């Protein structure tokens, strides 16, 4: 579908938050866009390990 | 009697990563680099609307198929919208050469 | 505990404190409590800031249009442009994934270093005045108030303060 | 010996033992011998396992066909596709080669850390009970049987066991 | 001071000496002075040599011709070859920039390790004979000539030389 909402990057599967560097979502894009991969996830650590006892 | 100890943080968090030397490596805090999600919409750039063909092929768009709205008002736009299988090719057939090149020329 | 603390000589983490990632646990007559090390904690977190800015910024995302399309008399360019783009996607994919693994590993090592450094700083004041105990902690042969705690936090002890009390309460042991 | 042992305070390696990459050499009245540290050794080797799986797997090899060919009226595409493919080959070549150098360097540092960690664990029990000697070793002011050896391997000493024997055999020195 | 010295237990640098990046500062009755550690300094600098040779050499620069040009009936190949080359430029740009940041970080850690190693080597001779002081330095309970300085540089002390002088001048303290 099509909607009045606004963005900076777009692809057939949806309009896209251009904040983050990467997608794994769909290669085709137009705009100021993240970059596609073949991956499941990508998550940097801010914190560190969690062990109670 | 009195004592001093080191200290550091843990929490209730179970957010994980994968790592060189261990997998599902739980941490307290994390950050997802990735934008794995899409809003499932066709928004527009910047306040600039895109062009829409609806059902039409580009031939039905450019040439002046009456069932395709001409839309001379659409002087410039953000990007072009089609479907994969546009309904309205040419009502009177005829080979259309350099479709690729034309569409590249009308990329923007 | 790559350098020997966390899953090292230290076993596990502590949920009691949430103000900052590092600190101490003070124990004295007035009582117990946790207290965060904002100095090195904030220094480190600024390191993470300059990191992630120096991760995201290294991309330059053009005003881009990805896709193309061709006939079946252009299969060279088709299968090419497939091979091209899949080439790149796999490359960026590969490099970025390695970068996530490495930089999280180096993040753990960064933390490990900071805590171990701090442990040696704690050790540096109280070398003979007070003893290693167990893991993670030091028992005093003297008594320490919250003034003594806060002083010992910011890198101040006055070595001759309880030097003699340690010099005697040691000697039974 | 980046962190100070191997070509550090330690000079050279030992061929006498082959069961595992780390261990101790015990010396006592019953005799001498080498004995491997399967705990940390196997932990490390599992690290290498998860590494190399996390090296090889990061590729995805398509069902591929590499090559093309053209006339001399297609020199653009020829010299292009040359520039393309040579571009990639050099890139993969460059990145992979760097990755070999780095990951072997980090492998040495991983080993260095593990041995140094373990040295501090050995040190942690026997701080005043027994002394540093030379490099790599500790002499006891008391006597140690194979029970004492095996106990000291798995992280058990009972500090007051030979505390007094050390407290007296020190005092001549 | 990742591992705890420079901006660690050490605060700042010294301009008095320029012969080599590391050394000692000797202080004795004959006077004061700085003196460089050419052994480990030169070893490290050879490490930097083998590094940068192993950075520059990893490129292979062909006898190259970069550019192309097309009509407006070849926009596919135009915008392609743009996307191609900009693809590569961004990739090389990205990887190389990361490599500069990382390798300078690892360079600092290399230095940090070397100085800390050396500090432990200095410590290794003079454990009870002479004391830690302040940061960066050791005070002797005995006296040391330039022979003693130069001997202590190359890894020689003769532990029983001033063992008794330390054994007595300690005991007032
Ligand atoms: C724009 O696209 C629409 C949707 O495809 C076209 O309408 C459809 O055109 C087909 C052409 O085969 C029609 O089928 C034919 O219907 C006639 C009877 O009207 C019959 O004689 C043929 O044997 C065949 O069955 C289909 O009914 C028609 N559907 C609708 C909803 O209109 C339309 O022609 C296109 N217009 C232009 C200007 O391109
Ligand atoms: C696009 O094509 C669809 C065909 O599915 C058109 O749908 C028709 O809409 C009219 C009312 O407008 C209905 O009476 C027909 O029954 C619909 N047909 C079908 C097959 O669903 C749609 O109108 C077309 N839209 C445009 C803008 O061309
Ligand atoms: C876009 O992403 C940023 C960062 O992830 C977030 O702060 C913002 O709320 C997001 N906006 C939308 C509309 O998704
Ligand atoms: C963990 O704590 C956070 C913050 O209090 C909260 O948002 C989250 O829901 C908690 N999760 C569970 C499982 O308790
Ligand atoms: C993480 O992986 C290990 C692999 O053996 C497994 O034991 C553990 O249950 C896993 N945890 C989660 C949350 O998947
Ligand atoms: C350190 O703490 C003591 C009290 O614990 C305080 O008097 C002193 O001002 C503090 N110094 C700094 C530099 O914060
Ligand atoms: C450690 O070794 C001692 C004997 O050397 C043995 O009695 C004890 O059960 C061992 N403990 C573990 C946890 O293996
Ligand atoms: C070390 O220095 C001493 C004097 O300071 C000298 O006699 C000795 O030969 C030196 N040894 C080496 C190996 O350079």
């Amino acid at each position: 579908p099509m909607d009045e909402c606004d963005a900076k990057c777009q692809t057939p599967q949806g309009a896209i938050n251009s904040s983050l560097p990467f997608q794994n979502v769909h290669p085709v894009t137009i705009g100021e866009c993240p970059k596609y991969v073949r991956s499941a996830k990508l998550r940097m650590v801010t914190g560190l390990r969690n062990i109670p006892s | 009697e009195d004592t001093i100890c080191i200290g550091y943080h843990a929490n209730n968090s179970t957010d994980t990563v994968d790592t060189v030397l261990e997998k599902n490596v739980t941490v307290t805090h994390s950050v997802n680099l990735l934008e794995d999600s899409h809003n499932g919409k066709l928004c527009l750039l910047k306040g600039i609307a895109p062009l829409q063909l609806g059902n039409c092929s580009v031939a039905g768009w450019i040439l002046g198929n009456p069932e395709c709205e001409l839309l001379i008002s659409r002087e410039s736009w953000s990007y072009i919208v089609e479907k994969p299988n546009p309904e309205n090719g040419t009502c009177y057939p005829g080979h259309f050469a350099d479709y690729e090149e034309l569409r590249e020329q009308l990329s923007s | 505990g790559l350098f020997g603390a966390i899953a090292g000589f230290i076993e596990g983490g502590w949920t009691g404190m949430v103000d900052g990632w590092y600190g101490y646990h003070h124990q004295n007559e007035q009582g117990s409590g946790y207290a965060a090390d904002q100095k090195s904690t904030q220094n480190a977190i600024n390191g993470i800031t300059n990191k992630v800015n120096s991760v995201i910024e290294k991309m330059n995302t053009q005003f881009t249009a990805v896709g193309k399309e061709f006939n079946k008399l252009e299969r060279r360019m088709e299968n090419l442009n497939k091979k091209v783009d899949d080439g790149f996607i796999d490359i960026w994919t590969y490099n970025a994934e390695l970068l996530v693994l490495l930089e999280n590993e180096r993040t753990l090592d960064f933390h490990d270093s900071n805590v171990k450094n701090l442990y040696e700083k704690v050790k540096s004041q109280l070398k003979n005045n007070a003893k290693e105990i167990g893991n993670g902690c030091f028992e005093f042969y003297h008594k320490c108030n919250d003034e003594c705690m806060e002083s010992v936090k910011n890198g101040t002890y006055d070595y001759p303060k309880y030097s003699e009390e340690s010099k005697l309460n040691r000697e039974k042991i």
